[PDB]
């Protein structure tokens, strides 16, 4: 910033923080608007051999849903959809604001 | 038997009673609608339009269909009474900007291909 | 309890469709024919319902194609012909039904290509 | 006559002064006003009519009114007090001349005063609206849509069938 | 099979199947089918008369506790005698699980309102009625929610046209907005995209 | 002893053991009127007997909370009240009867 | 893992009680807010001097559409209609026929710009880089009809903006 | 250009007073910038 | 109305300035999105999710992409998922700035809006640099992301993130301890935990009443299990606690953004399956299979196996879900969108009991409602 030092002191005293250290306007620390060209990696299925598509076909491995207890067609412990959720812990970083 | 369940009415007589109650409510409401919406029509025109809307589906013989029609009529009456509706909505019942469509064979032949 | 109606199903007064697009429409209930450019048959398994073709004209600006009937794009899909007939009847539309066309089985013989006395022998491969 | 007309609106404007000056109290003038939508529809139909090539039409309303009764009805529909007083032709003409000097749209002119106090001609030998398929709209069904703007807040919600149509000198 | 294919969790699948068996055992009067999908989602198919008991049991039972109604909607399948499918999506915070409850109805048969069971259902039911025309009995205030005042029809039905039947414009003669039959400068262009060759053999249907 | 359970509208309960015992006894009383072979009765009786037995065996409310795995004993009491209400409703509904009105032939068939 | 936002308890000693009393009676926090506004008053504003200064853009920016040519002047578009097929708004209308020399070329290429959502799908779908979204964004009109582009308008836009479009493409095609 | 200014104010254009046919002493707009200077001015490149 | 937050006809029943009844009328922005989706391919329907909740675009893209990926039984590459979480946290920051500053503007504090919308502008620049569009990028796709990051984007994201905390601090200095702000927000629109659970609330509307729920912690989706953050919890269930929760969520999302910046892995950006994801342009112009797959994916689109899913994410406004039904073709049969604002607004009449006009204005702001997703 181009502010004179007395203005900087006035700003820092009015706000209570050193404003100059973290300016909202970005002066010149940003990336250049022109960059070198990228190379870019190909990916996992680019292998020349041992790459048959039937071994990596996600869509063809989907199947219709499993039918449990179709109506047309002891011990018996009670059950729940999933184990009970476990209590959250209280923020070793900063528990209270 | 056909094993069907009702909405409100068991036969056509209860359905007709509900239709008569809805007609009474709309007939009572028309003058207030003309006053509140500042319509340029008369109360007679509004009541004739209400009667025409009722007669448009006077051929229904299913009590469930009549029940749903009465429910829809009550919904429309609630919209009118609370002023949710605007003047344009009330006046859409009259089709004031639509040119008449002729119904005889010769005029339809003259204008276009539609039957 | 139940009320035991004995009428015919008719929902036309509840669908909000204008009177013109109920009485003057004719829907077609058919299984689409196979596209003759391809050998696949996966598009000839279901029944289709479509409305009669209405007028299209050229837009004075841009020369685009204009339409005035709202049902020009509506196409329904049904598992059987009876379901489509029931839907059309309960909606009040008059319909035409075309029976499904199936390719009849054929007798193929690779050895017939080289027959000793028949006309089936092939001059080239 | 219509929402933007210089007919019904013109009469309504006179209330600010106090009284309504009329030549001969409007008892010797007969008017046959026609609705705007009827005229527009008649023009559209004359475009589409192959028989109306060289024809000459007269577009008039269904009723004929005395000027006094027409202005009384106009003031009744707007719920304004009607104070008609007779003004001689020369006095009215003098008043018209004064208004004319306006560099903007004049409130009235000598020509406007002349045309206002002139009876509408009867030309039964000419074809009319009914020969183009138009049923002319009476003033009693469309006056409220023009004059509701001229009412005070107290009378703004009054309905159309409340103001007792005027007497027409027909036949 | 490793990099590009979504992983499958067997443990979750087993738990959902057991809970589906549990729910089907407890309510045999209404449950017609229980299903668990391969991406770990559990579905329960019920008779329309069991809407209230099943939802209440799933909300209030100690082993269920699905206290939140995530979503309620309808699906229209015109080929079925019962046109409309009603889908409830429930989430359980106590057991960190989700469940889906399904039922069916047609144009003239009402479904019981689930407002007593869930406060959230009041708006969803209104939207189902507006978009599909399904009536819910004993609703506190049933009326249109999304469509314009006086709008006719139910636009989510398959039969309803995409562009509707009417349009709006301002008319200077009547000095208001008027409704007229739809006319389009350019008609929407329908595409036929489906391939004539079958894609997924695992879903092939018997040839009837 | 504890303040502010942490959920808005959920007051702290004093003497929660007595409340839980009362609620579990009432639940068992209601379940006693359901047919013995009904699955709801036996499953609910099993779980509520486990919870009652664990309540009777622990005087410390924190260790009771960590044993019940039910999240903050006040919500355990709320769940017990919910279960009692459900038990009465279930007694009225009788959902242990056989299935009514099997669905149509292809009601649930997808695709189409 | 969770934290509390409003679960603190104030001190009850005489010192802090008098501190809070002085806060109540002398408006200290309000003075602090005034001080923050005063601090902002003396900073440099973030406003730019449009139209003499412009906002920063990137080579990937999607603007007004254009049709491109090969270096010889021949058009790139070959009427494959992939852009028409993929367009989510149905904003592209295309007609074609064999040209007088047998080439596969269009006779109609219209883009309704009041239908377009400017998603850039058409330029991804194009296999010859014929249709692009160019960097221009200042093309407001006074009538609706000026935003219904035909083939001549799009070709003129391409000829007008090619010098920038080619440089923008050179800067991004290695990411595509 | 003035690189001491913050990003957005470090480049600017002073428009001409006469373009193809109109007097632009007062009436200027961003569409008077040709494409090459358009690319430089909007910071899509670093090279003028 | 300035405080109507777009198109809302809130019919209100008042005795003096006291509110007796709130009757929210909606549908003034109902555009019929779901039918339109029924008329498109899965790629063509993606830009609609940008315009559902136009303050959190990439989050909607992520939810829809997760649902389509689940129905496709495929998996995005790790770099795509890290990019998705990074931009989801950036989107959360954008949404929370919008929500807090416009709530303050309704209540009468205009300055923080102007202070924070400059940060919003810089984040729009990040959006445009990655996709070419400031707010409807359409970057996140079912197979991953459309394009890789430009060579200097992470540096500028780091430069923004190392300074955003001071802006949060300035906003907090303006609002948190102001007695007028506390008078206008404390004890306004209190809702109990049980009523919030029953009414279908989600997100901050649950957390402000003490409910310890967050989908990123309980049901993580992309790489949210590999980042660390805290969940702010309120204790009074009023507007002030929800405001504090949103500020702390901005701080936690800054934390997550730092972690995502440090742990960005290399590799491809979309699944290496050309029958779902389009190939690169050079491959399309060089090899036959790539051209065929490009043609078919941009004309017909990929077929999704039949089935139905409900996929939900932790959107900045609450739980955002899609009930997507597939019939086996390239077009969805049905796509029901679940917006949290729908339930939140349906619960407005309950939250307004015993309050005044200004209290109701404040209550609308606290709910964080966008009507694009409410009306759909
Ligand atoms: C009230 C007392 C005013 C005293 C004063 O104007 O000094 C401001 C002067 C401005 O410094 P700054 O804006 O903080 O520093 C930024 C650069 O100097 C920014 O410098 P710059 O490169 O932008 O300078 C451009 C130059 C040219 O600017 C102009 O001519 C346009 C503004 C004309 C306004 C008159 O500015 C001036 O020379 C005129 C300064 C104000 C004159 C009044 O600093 C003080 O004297 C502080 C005085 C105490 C404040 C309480
Ligand atoms: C096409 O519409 C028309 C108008 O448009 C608005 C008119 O004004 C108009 C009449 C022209 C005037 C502007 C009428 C309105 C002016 C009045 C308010 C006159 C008030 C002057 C008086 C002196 C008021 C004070 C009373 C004195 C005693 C002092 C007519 C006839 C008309 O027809
Ligand atoms: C983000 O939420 C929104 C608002 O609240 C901030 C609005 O005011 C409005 C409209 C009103 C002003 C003038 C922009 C819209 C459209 C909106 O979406
Ligand atoms: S940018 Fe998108 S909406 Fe616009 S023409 Fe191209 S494909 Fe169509
Ligand atoms: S612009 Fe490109 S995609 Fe569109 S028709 Fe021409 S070549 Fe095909």
């Amino acid at each position: 910033a181009s502010a004179t030092r007395v203005i900087q002191l006035l700003r820092n005293w009015a706000s209570g923080r050193d404003l100059q250290a973290k300016l909202q306007l970005r002066y010149q620390e940003i990336s250049k608007r022109t960059q070198p060209p990228p190379k870019l990696p190909v990916g996992p299925s680019h292998k020349l051999s041992n790459n048959y598509y039937c071994t990596r076909d996600g869509r063809r491995e989907a199947m219709p849903p499993s039918i449990v207890m179709s109506s047309q067609k002891t011990e018996k412990k009670a059950v729940t959809p999933a184990p009970p959720i476990k209590r959250w812990e209280l923020s070793k970083d900063q528990p209270y604001l | 038997g056909t094993s069907v369940k009702p909405i409100f009415s068991r036969d056509m007589n209860e359905a007709k009673r509900r239709v008569r109650e809805l007609y009474r409510a709309w007939y009572r409401e028309v003058p207030n609608t003309v006053h509140l919406f500042q319509l340029d029509i008369s109360v007679k025109q509004g009541r004739d339009k209400v009667r025409e809307m009722f007669m448009k589906n006077a051929h229904v013989t299913d009590p469930r269909v009549v029940d749903l029609l009465v429910i829809k009529g009550k919904m429309e009456l609630e919209e009118t009474i609370n002023v949710w509706k605007q003047r344009t909505h009330i006046m859409r019942f009259f089709h004031e900007t639509e040119a008449p469509r002729p119904t005889d064979f010769l005029s339809k032949f003259y204008v276009g291909h539609d039957p | 309890q139940l009320i035991a109606v004995d009428e015919k199903l008719d929902i036309t007064t509840l669908t909000g469709v204008p009177e013109e697009h109920i009485k003057t429409r004719k829907v077609r209930i058919f299984v689409p024919a196979r596209n003759n450019m391809q050998s696949g048959v996966n598009n000839t398994k279901k029944w289709k319902m479509e409305f009669d073709t209405r007028e299209r004209w050229e837009n004075p600006l841009m020369g685009w194609s204009s339409t005035a009937d709202p049902l020009s794009n509506l196409v329904l899909t049904f598992s059987t012909k009876e379901d489509a007939v029931a839907f059309a009847e309960k909606n009040g539309w008059s319909f035409d039904v075309e029976e499904r066309k199936v390719p009849k089985p054929k007798s193929k013989s690779y050895g017939a290509n080289f027959s000793w006395n028949k006309r089936t022998r092939v001059s080239t491969k | 006559f219509g929402r933007e007309d210089r007919f019904l609106n013109y009469f309504a404007s006179m209330r600010w002064f106090g009284g309504v000056p009329l030549i001969s109290l409007g008892k010797e003038t007969v008017k046959q006003p026609v609705y705007i939508v009827d005229v527009s529809k008649g023009i559209i139909n004359a475009i589409k009519d192959p028989d109306a090539k060289g024809k000459t039409f007269a577009f008039v309303g269904p009723n004929r009114y005395l000027l006094f009764d027409l202005v009384q009805y106009i003031f009744a529909v707007a719920y304004r007090p009607f104070l008609p007083y007779p003004l001689p032709h020369f006095a009215y003409r003098w008043v018209g001349r004064l208004f004319e000097v306006s560099p903007f749209e004049p409130w009235t002119t000598r020509d406007k005063v002349e045309r206002v106090h002139m009876s509408d001609m009867t030309l039964p030998h000419l074809p009319g609206l009914e020969d183009l398929g138009i049923q002319a709209t009476p003033l009693e069904l469309k006056a409220i849509e023009v004059l509701r703007r001229h009412r005070t807040y107290r009378w703004l919600t009054s309905e159309m069938e409340d103001v007792k149509p005027a007497k027409t000198v027909n036949i | 099979t490793r990099p590009t294919i979504r992983p499958r969790n067997d443990v979750v699948h087993k738990q959902l199947s057991a809970f589906g068996q549990y729910v089907a055992e407890i309510l045999p009067k209404y449950v017609q089918q229980v299903q668990v999908s391969c991406f770990n989602e559990l579905e329960i198919f019920i008779h329309p008369d069991g809407v209230i008991p099943v939802l209440t049991f799933l909300r209030d039972h100690t082993n269920a506790q699905f206290k939140s109604l995530a979503d309620l909607t309808a699906v229209d399948v015109p080929t079925r005698q019962n046109r409309f499918e009603i889908v409830y999506n429930l989430l359980s915070l106590r057991f960190n699980s989700r469940i889906r409850v399904k039922t069916y109805t047609d144009e003239l048969t009402p479904i019981e309102s689930s407002v007593t069971v869930y406060k959230a259902a009041n708006w969803y039911e209104r939207e189902i009625w507006d978009m599909f025309g399904v009536f819910f009995a004993n609703h506190p205030d049933l009326r249109r929610i999304l469509t314009d005042y006086g709008f006719e029809g139910h636009p989510f039905r398959k039969d309803f046209p995409l562009s509707g039947y009417v349009e709006l414009r301002y008319d200077d003669e009547v000095k208001r907005v008027v409704a007229e039959p739809v006319e389009l400068a350019q008609e929407f262009r329908k595409f036929d995209l489906n391939s004539p060759w079958e894609a997924f053999p695992a879903y092939r249907q018997p040839p009837e | 002893l504890k303040k502010t359970t942490g959920l808005v509208g959920l007051a702290v309960c004093e003497t929660p053991h007595e409340r839980l015992k009362i609620l579990y006894t009432k639940i068992l009383d209601v379940l006693g009127q359901i047919p013995k072979n009904a699955a709801y009765r036996k499953y609910t009786e099993q779980i509520t007997n486990e919870k009652l037995g664990m309540v009777k065996a622990e005087p410390d409310v924190k260790k009771l909370e960590e044993q019940l795995q039910g999240g903050q004993i006040e919500e355990v009491i709320l769940q017990a009240e919910n279960e009692l209400s459900l038990a009465r409703k279930m007694l009225r509904w009788k959902p242990w009867e056989p299935l009514v009105e099997e669905p149509p032939a292809n009601q649930w068939k997808w695709p189409i | 893992t969770y934290k509390f936002v409003n679960m603190r308890e104030p001190s009850m000693d005489m010192k802090s009680v008098t501190d809070r009393a002085a806060q109540t009676l002398l408006w200290t926090e309000l003075v602090r807010g005034l001080g923050m506004t005063l601090s902002y008053l003396f900073r440099e504003p973030a406003t730019i001097n449009y139209p003499f200064e412009k906002g920063p853009l990137s080579p990937r920016f999607r603007g007004e559409h254009a049709l491109r040519r090969y270096p010889s002047g021949e058009e790139r578009c070959i009427a494959c209609k992939l852009c028409e097929a993929v367009c989510p708004a149905q904003a592209i209308t295309i007609e074609a026929e064999p040209r007088a020399d047998g080439s596969r070329r269009t006779t109609r290429y219209d883009i309704d710009m009041t239908k377009c959502i400017y998603c850039g799908f058409c330029q991804e779908a194009c296999p010859v880089d014929a249709i692009v979204e160019g960097p221009n964004f200042e093309f407001s009109t006074e009538t609706h009809e000026e935003l219904l582009y035909n083939k001549e308008k799009l070709l003129n836009n391409g000829d007008k903006w090619e010098a920038e479009i080619a440089a923008n493409i050179q800067a991004d095609y290695l990411y595509r | 250009e003035d690189n001491k200014q913050f990003f957005g104010r470090h480049r600017w254009v002073i428009y001409t007073t006469e373009m193809n046919g109109r007097d632009t002493f007062w009436d200027v707009d961003g569409s008077m910038v040709p494409p090459e200077w358009h690319r430089w001015l909007h910071c899509m490149t670093d090279d003028p | 109305h300035p405080a109507a937050h777009g198109v809302l006809r809130l019919v209100m029943e008042l005795s003096g300035e006291m509110v007796r009844k709130c009757d929210p009328h909606i549908g003034l922005l109902h555009r019929g999105t779901e039918k339109l989706i029924e008329y498109k391919t899965y790629l063509q329907a993606l830009p609609y999710f940008d315009r559902l909740d136009y303050v959190s675009m990439m989050c909607n893209e992520q939810a829809y992409s997760l649902a389509v990926e689940k129905l496709l039984n495929i998996q995005p590459p790790p770099r795509a998922q890290w990019i998705r979480v990074l931009f989801g946290e950036i989107t959360r920051l954008l949404n929370h700035i919008m929500a807090v500053t416009t709530h303050a503007l309704d209540i009468g504090a205009m300055t923080p809006f102007f202070w924070m919308f400059e940060e919003r502008e810089k984040m729009f620049e990040f959006y445009e640099r990655v996709s070419g569009a400031r707010m409807h990028a359409a970057y996140i796709r079912p197979g991953g992301v459309h394009q890789d990051l430009p060579l200097g984007l992470l540096d500028d994201i780091y430069e923004f993130s190392k300074n955003f905390s001071f802006r949060i601090d300035e906003l907090e200095e303006m609002l948190t301890n102001n007695r007028i702000w506390r008078n206008r927000t404390v004890d306004i629109g209190v809702v109990t935990a049980e009523d919030a659970l029953n009414y279908g609330f989600s997100g901050v509307m649950l957390r402000g009443s003490g409910i310890q729920w967050d989908l990123r912690k309980t049901q993580p989706y992309d790489v949210y299990d590999q980042v660390e953050f805290d969940v702010p919890i309120g204790s009074r269930g009023d507007c002030y606690d929800r405001y504090l929760c949103r500020v702390e969520e901005m701080r936690q999302s800054l934390r997550i953004i730092s972690q995502c910046l440090n742990k960005m892995p290399p590799g491809e950006i979309k699944v290496d399956d050309a029958k779902v994801s389009p190939p690169k342009r050079a491959e399309m112009k060089t090899s036959m299979e790539s051209l065929i797959h490009h043609f078919k994916l941009y004309t017909e689109g990929y077929q999704v196996p039949p089935g139905a899913t409900y996929t939900a994410i932790e959107a900045p406004k609450g739980e955002f879900g899609v009930y997507l039904v597939s019939d086996g073709s390239s077009r969805p049969y049905r796509c029901k969108i679940k917006a949290p604002g729908f339930a939140h607004l349906a619960g407005l009449d309950k939250m307004s009991k015993g309050h005044m006009l200004a209290d109701v204005v404040a209550i609308i702001g606290t709910q964080d409602i966008v009507f694009g997703e409410v009306d759909r």
